């Protein structure tokens, strides 16, 4: 049981012949195939498991199945029968709510795409005539939208078209039904040109770079079809891409198989007349995994000293990219083992680029190194290309963001002779093409390049960025100088000193540095501080906002009283005594307590944060010891609550405007302790005072918005999970405790309940589009479209009717409404 | 298997060795070690936020001078974000130093103070090697 | 209290009547030396038999340790002086 499974999950990685390892394993398994009573039932499930979760070794597992089918035709019938049912499992239960209805990772249809790729790869074990028969029924799902299912979703028709079209790189070259394959190609070409012209709205949301030069971010349906046409123009003989094991050197000499003698002998079974389970309404099935763009920045002459290139419009490009991406998906959690199958891919990739840790224990990132892709293929570009296209993958990465950094940091602890230069070249190219890259990917490249510099010693070629930092007239809002400013700010909070980042950059590049996070107190000794740093018509580098001048500012005499009663260890009752004198500093000025006391709120927050400005822990301790005053000076029942909670955040922003790291944790601390609301932080990050930091486009401000929304989703998720766990507990406290949790789940959902913000920048004749309020605000609507696909889907009754189609019908401008449509067309 | 019972740690462990193994595998806390003596909590906040929203941090302090002594305790909200910080925020640089991040079994007062007989870490009492951001020849 | 400690090799059990010049000639064979300092007893300047040898680079220092330390002791004058790292 646990011996045949390790044997079936080691084959392909040894030191002897792979032909000898597959032939020997077939005889042992057939010895274990003491017909089904002993161990075939274990062998069938383990083989099917290897052909669902190990797609990179599809050719390896197909030969052993062919070797088993040659020894036992009854086992070849039984394996194909169970594989079709598991395909029927993975296609009908493609819905991840069958991880609820069956509590098993039976689910998303990409597994079924690897299932149908295997059966297409097993074309010598199972009848080719039946393969084209199931290929017709997949293509007929596109024609279901004509008459058989006249309202089905474009993603359902795409993923049946794409499963056939991605199977093409293994055994489209089977000329028996050549007349039938042309008719299948004509149906699909008509369906690709109909649907994806009419549904081109999705592609503008998911484009990594919206520029034709040097490479175009083609849609996946329109990229694989040119790759299929290029293969068809090459007589279907795909070459230098597959390391197949099933037509050679026992009949031939060439190099594919040691098994094609025996392979032609066995019977080929039919495929049981497969019909794809009809899509139900999109609430209990039909998850319909979204369309995608094709990231490409590498080509020929990006290297001109290695064996050239797989073309963009080639099956060899798609096969190597799919094999790399499915391999990193197999060992992602172990970066030293994620290295060990991401580039050396093997069949059998012999140790050019030896590999990481430089221990060469994982000497299995070694590529070119000659050819799993049968000639020579330079995967060292393609490995960096495939890991970039996942971290930049709209709408969200296939893995955690930082895991790409640690893998690439392993992949420089790898062969430095070759892999470090190519990563530097790809970094330069992405920087040059920053002018049309998505703001989602721009923030992703900002975080990645700063953290990669933070693993080295900030040893960058800064003067190679002189396009935007020596031609400084290319105004700062432009993406190139703006990225370098945000990278230096991100590298400032990682070098842990301002002055460390300031020395590392050139004197020219010092203008786009990160500036002086030191506090700004409005109740400081501002007569002497008029001399020290009130240059005021100079020193505009945003180091401080000390808008006092002297004694004479309102409640200055109570601030100094509150300052002396923030040292010496005063108390919460004593702080209320000092609060009463600032209440008395509003009676005079004409409101006897003013009942929300924004002026008193300005005085307390300025003194307390100044007295805590020595560490993030000191502000955290100060916000805890004075939380009862901060709750009463936020306020109590409704939006007199919000009016000073905003003014608490306004005063905290004015004190910490030079310190984006401190304010982000401060906005996090007020939300968690209930000293502010997520609704109040949302309106604060649309306020006029925050519009002029760098914009709404400031990277920390988008980070503050996103981490606030994720905590609300985390508080909703934690409440719902305690509900079901108490529902599991036989409904005892679940009349009460689920109801309080579903109210807490309807508190972070019905105050996820956004309102209109993009309803007037289209009412003047200004460029709403492509200014700093669509660079942010439409890329942030895209960032509200991305990563919150679920949250949009669950509010879709309120989202369509109440939140889109009051303004964002044809009543709103078509610029705003396009991004709403682009999230619908996903 | 590398993130595991970091043996000969948890000296003066209040519970039994089984309860030292219990709740460590479901902890949301990771004791960062070997960090620089001038590294700050704000730098630790930066690095640890790459694998989720931190909920608390506790710098490791000398038991006799209260300065940072080359260790830390990071506290994640969810253990799934902490396990990401195990695989993806160990084995890297934090103020150009080793940042080894053993998921020790939970915070307790007194554990934030070094257990060395000179005040620092017990690791620091036996390392004569010149490491400038660890005091020097310790 | 000379330069960076990984460049400073420790050689001990050096001969009692030796000279700093012939100690310099021995240690220079594995790389350029930056400074030398034979240690003498501060209470009265008997040659203590140990010395400090600063090489220009730590890769050059570790070759002198490898070569003249693992070979039973560096044959100086009439003594076998084993060599290692500074250890301080």
């Amino acid at each position: 049981c646990k011996e045949m499974m390790p044997d079936i999950r080691t084959i392909g990685e040894s030191v002897k012949a792979f032909e000898d390892d597959i032939k020997f394993l077939s005889e042992a398994i057939m010895n274990e195939y003491g017909h089904e009573d002993y161990f075939n039932n274990a062998l069938l499930s383990t083989l099917n498991a290897v052909v669902v979760e190990q797609p990179q070794k599809q050719a390896a597992i197909a030969l052993l199945t062919m070797v088993v089918n040659s020894k036992n035709n009854v086992a070849g019938k039984s394996i194909i029968n169970y594989f079709f049912e598991e395909l029927q499992k993975w296609c009908k239960q493609t819905y991840n709510d069958e991880f609820k209805s069956t509590s098993n990772e039976t689910g998303p249809w990409n597994k079924i795409k690897l299932i149908l790729r295997f059966l297409s790869i097993l074309s010598p074990m199972f009848l080719v005539d039946e393969l084209i028969n199931i290929y017709k029924s997949l293509f007929e799902l596109s024609i279901e939208l004509n008459n058989l299912d006249p309202g089905n979703r474009v993603p359902l028709s795409e993923a049946i078209y794409t499963n056939t079209l991605l199977n093409i790189p293994y055994l489209f070259f089977f000329n028996r039904n050549n007349d039938g394959l042309r008719t299948k190609v004509e149906e699909l070409l008509a369906y690709v040109e109909q649907n994806y012209l009419v549904k081109t709205t999705d592609i503008n949301l998911l484009r990594e770079y919206n520029g034709e030069p040097p490479y175009e971010m083609v849609e996946l349906v329109r990229v694989v079809l040119p790759n299929v046409k290029k293969a068809l123009i090459n007589n279907l003989e795909q070459l230098n891409e597959l390391f197949p094991d099933w037509n050679h050197l026992l009949t031939p000499q060439t190099g594919d198989e040691g098994f094609n003698d025996a392979l032609t002998l066995p019977s080929v079974d039919d495929l049981k007349s497969f019909v794809r389970l009809n899509k139900n309404f999109g609430s209990v099935d039909s998850m319909w995994k979204t369309p995608r763009y094709a990231f490409h920045v590498y080509l020929p002459n990006s290297a001109g000293n290695f064996e050239t290139v797989v073309p963009i419009s080639t099956y060899a490009g798609q096969l190597f990219n799919d094999i790399i991406i499915d391999l990193v998906e197999s060992l992602e959690f172990n970066r030293k083992e994620v290295a060990r199958q991401v580039i050396t891919l093997d069949l059998f990739f012999k140790a050019g680029i030896f590999t990481e840790p430089g221990e060469s224990i994982a000497q299995l990132i070694a590529t070119y190194e000659e050819n799993p892709l049968a000639p020579t293929f330079k995967i060292e570009d393609l490995a960096i290309e495939t890991i970039l296209g996942l971290i930049f993958k709209l709408p969200s990465v296939s893995q955690p963001f930082a895991y790409f950094y640690t893998l690439l940091v392993d992949i420089c602890q790898n062969s430095p002779k070759a892999i470090a230069p190519v990563f530097g070249r790809a970094f330069r190219f992405f920087y040059s093409h920053l002018d049309s890259l998505d703001f989602e990917l721009k923030l992703r490249y900002l975080d990645w390049f700063s953290i990669q510099m933070s693993n080295f010693n900030f040893s960058w070629k800064w003067n190679e960025w002189e396009d935007d930092s020596i031609k400084f007239g290319k105004y700062f809002y432009n993406p190139k100088v703006n990225f370098a400013k945000n990278l230096i700010q991100k590298e400032l909070r990682l070098t842990s000193n301002f002055s460390e980042v300031e020395d590392s950059l050139p004197q020219e590049f010092t203008k786009y540095l990160d500036t002086s996070y030191i506090p700004r107190d409005q109740l400081i000794n501002y007569y002497q501080s008029l001399f020290t740093g009130y240059t005021v018509e100079e020193d505009s580098v945003r180091k401080n906002d000390l808008y006092f001048r002297q004694e004479g500012v309102p409640m200055e005499n109570t601030v100094r009283k509150i300052l002396d009663y923030t040292h010496k260890a005063n108390n919460s009752r004593e702080v209320t005594e000092l609060e009463s004198i600032l209440g008395e500093l509003k009676n005079e000025y004409g409101s006897i307590i003013s009942d929300f006391n924004r002026f008193v709120i300005i005085l307390l927050v300025q003194a307390v944060t100044d007295s805590g400005s020595r560490s993030l822990s000191h502000a955290n301790k100060y916000i805890n010891d004075l939380k009862e005053d901060l709750k009463t000076i936020f306020a109590k029942i409704e939006l007199d609550i919000e009016t000073k909670e905003y003014i608490i955040i306004e005063a905290v922003l004015t004190f910490w405007n030079a310190n984006p790291q401190t304010g982000f944790l401060v906005a996090d601390a007020f939300k968690y302790a209930g000293l502010l609301t997520s609704r109040t932080i949302f309106t604060f990050i649309f306020n006029e005072t925050g519009l002029k930091n760098n914009g709404l486009i400031e990277a920390t401000a988008i980070e503050a918005v996103f981490r606030n929304l994720s905590q609300q989703i985390s508080e909703e998720n934690e409440s719902g999970n305690n509900f079901e766990f108490v529902f599991e507990r036989l409904c005892t406290i679940a009349n009460s405790t689920i109801d309080l949790l579903d109210v807490n789940a309807d508190e972070d959902i019905e105050i996820p309940k956004v309102n209109g913000e993009m309803d007037i920048d289209d009412i003047e004749d200004d460029k709403l589009d492509l200014k700093w309020k669509y660079f942010t605000v439409i890329g942030f609507i895209k960032s509200i479209l991305r990563r919150y696909s679920h949250e949009y889907r669950e509010l879709a009754d309120k989202f369509i009717a109440n939140i889109d189609n009051a303004i964002p019908h044809e009543s709103t401008r078509r610029t705003i409404s396009n991004w709403i449509q682009e999230t619908k067309e996903v | 298997d590398t993130p595991s019972r970091y043996l000969l740690r948890k000296a003066r462990r209040n519970p039994n060795g089984l309860q030292e193994l219990r709740e460590s595998m479901k902890s949301s806390t990771i004791y960062v070690g070997n960090l620089s003596f001038y590294t700050s909590e704000e730098q630790i906040y930066e690095l640890f936020s790459k694998c989720g929203t931190i909920k608390r941090i506790i710098m490791g302090l000398d038991r006799f001078k209260f300065t940072p002594c080359g260790f830390c305790f990071i506290i994640y909200s969810c253990p799934d974000e902490a396990l990401n910080a195990l695989k993806y925020l160990s084995d890297t640089k934090l103020d150009e130093k080793t940042i080894t991040i053993d998921l020790d079994p939970g915070f307790e007062d007194g554990r934030q103070f070094g257990r060395g007989k000179s005040g620092g870490q017990v690791s620091d009492e036996l390392r004569f090697d010149f490491d400038a951001s660890r005091g020097g020849f310790a | 209290k000379d330069t960076d400690p990984y460049r400073t090799i420790f050689i001990g059990r050096l001969p009692y009547d030796l000279d700093e010049i012939e100690l310099q000639k021995y240690f220079v064979k594995f790389g350029e030396i930056e400074k030398i300092r034979i240690v003498k007893d501060k209470i009265t300047q008997k040659s203590k038999g140990y010395a400090f040898i600063v090489f220009k680079d730590p890769i050059s220092s570790k070759m002198a340790f490898k070569e003249i330390g693992v070979h039973r002791g560096i044959q100086i004058k009439d003594r076998i002086c084993i060599v290692d790292i500074e250890r301080g």
